[PDB]
């Protein structure tokens, strides 16, 4: 059984930085996709960043382009999210997702459909 | 009778495909449905059948929608115990846990072999035979799809038939010979920056079969 355990969430201030980490375990095979999603109370779950095919395909949602960086260490089987220039808008529960199905699904590549495995998330807070 | 061989400039050129070849690659890189002696449990549209087949390895599907060229093919296999083997897709799999494929269905009964049968692939690069290798099946009648998958799956590993962005090879077709008669498939995507997985795999929806004893396979690639 697959397990995703996020960490590194915190309570920062406008213009601060956080680095999310997720420890993936329980499969022994290679994951094709790994990504970061976020959801606030009220709003639907949104895909933020993705990294697929040994890091060959990185996608970001427009509102985090240039501020967030997804990255991967295959040695550790960890995925990271460097979150710079944080804003109140970024306040949410952040979830790591994974998937073993291949391909770059045009425009569906950061949808929840793209991923079958999910962690329980880590809270992020950004205060004005 | 025999299908004629590719005319000049009939074959898709990989240099004229400007999209991500990854989406072709992942169809033959460890991506396949396989099941023994199963019967359909349901049906969505008139030209498909649904099987309860569990992805034991990765758990990406519990049900498989097998899509045929016509109603007759579906009607034929509806209540039959069959074996399923083919390349599946998820992106734009229309099925209102799930995955789609085309054809890849053969009657189980009277089609099994006591032991596995070997078919030698002869691989040509710019006319020269540099590589040969066997594929194996346990079926007297086996789908061209099954053989095609097995061949390309091999070639994706060793010779990098397909890569994330583009192929080392400009053109490629896989040819099936039975006695005199033959047919072939273009292994390269249509030109443009849009590759439709579902559209490409639809070539398998005729459920074309060959005798595993008589069939020879030839792969003709050209370089850049």
């Amino acid at each position: 059984q697959v397990q995703l355990v996020e960490s590194g969430g915190g309570s920062v201030q406008a213009g601060g930085s956080l680095r999310l980490s997720c420890a993936a375990s329980g499969y022994t095979y290679s994951m094709y996709c790994m990504g970061w999603f976020r959801q606030a109370p009220g709003k639907e779950r949104e895909g933020v960043a993705g990294i697929c095919a040994n890091g060959k395909a990185i996608h970001y949602v427009d509102s985090v382009k240039g501020r967030f960086t997804i990255s991967q260490d295959n040695a550790k089987n960890t995925v990271y999210l460097q979150m710079n220039s944080l804003k109140p808008e970024d306040t949410a529960m952040y979830y790591c997702a994974a998937d073993s199905r291949g391909g770059i699904w045009y425009e569906q590549q950061l949808s929840t459909l793209r991923y079958n495995y999910w962690g329980q998330g880590t809270q992020v807070t950004v205060s004005s | 009778e025999s299908q004629p061989d590719p005319k000049p400039d009939e074959l898709h050129k990989s240099s004229k495909f400007t999209g991500l070849m990854e989406n072709m690659k992942v169809l033959y890189d460890d991506n396949h449905v396989s099941a023994i002696n199963v019967k359909s449990i349901d049906q969505f549209l008139y030209f498909d059948l649904i099987y309860s087949i569990k992805d034991t390895k990765l758990g990406n599907y519990d049900n498989v929608r097998v899509e045929f060229k016509n109603k007759d093919l579906a009607d034929k296999y509806k209540d039959k115990y069959v074996d399923v083997f083919g390349a599946n897709y998820y992106y734009q799999c229309y099925f209102s846990r799930k995955t789609c494929m085309y054809g890849g269905v053969t009657e189980h009964n009277g089609n099994q072999l006591d032991k596995y049968r070997s078919i030698t692939v002869r691989v040509f690069e710019d006319g020269k035979n540099l590589l040969s290798f066997d594929v194996q099946t346990n079926k007297k009648k086996v789908t061209a799809q099954e053989l095609d998958y097995l061949t390309r799956h091999y070639l994706v590993k060793n010779k990098k038939l397909y890569e994330f962005n583009n192929s080392p090879y400009e053109t490629g077709y896989i040819k099936f010979i039975e006695n005199e008669n033959s047919f072939w498939y273009d292994m390269m995507p249509a030109p443009g920056d849009k590759f439709d997985q579902s559209k490409y795999l639809m070539m398998y929806n005729d459920n074309k079969m060959v005798d595993s004893k008589d069939v020879k396979i030839e792969v003709y690639l050209t370089t850049k």
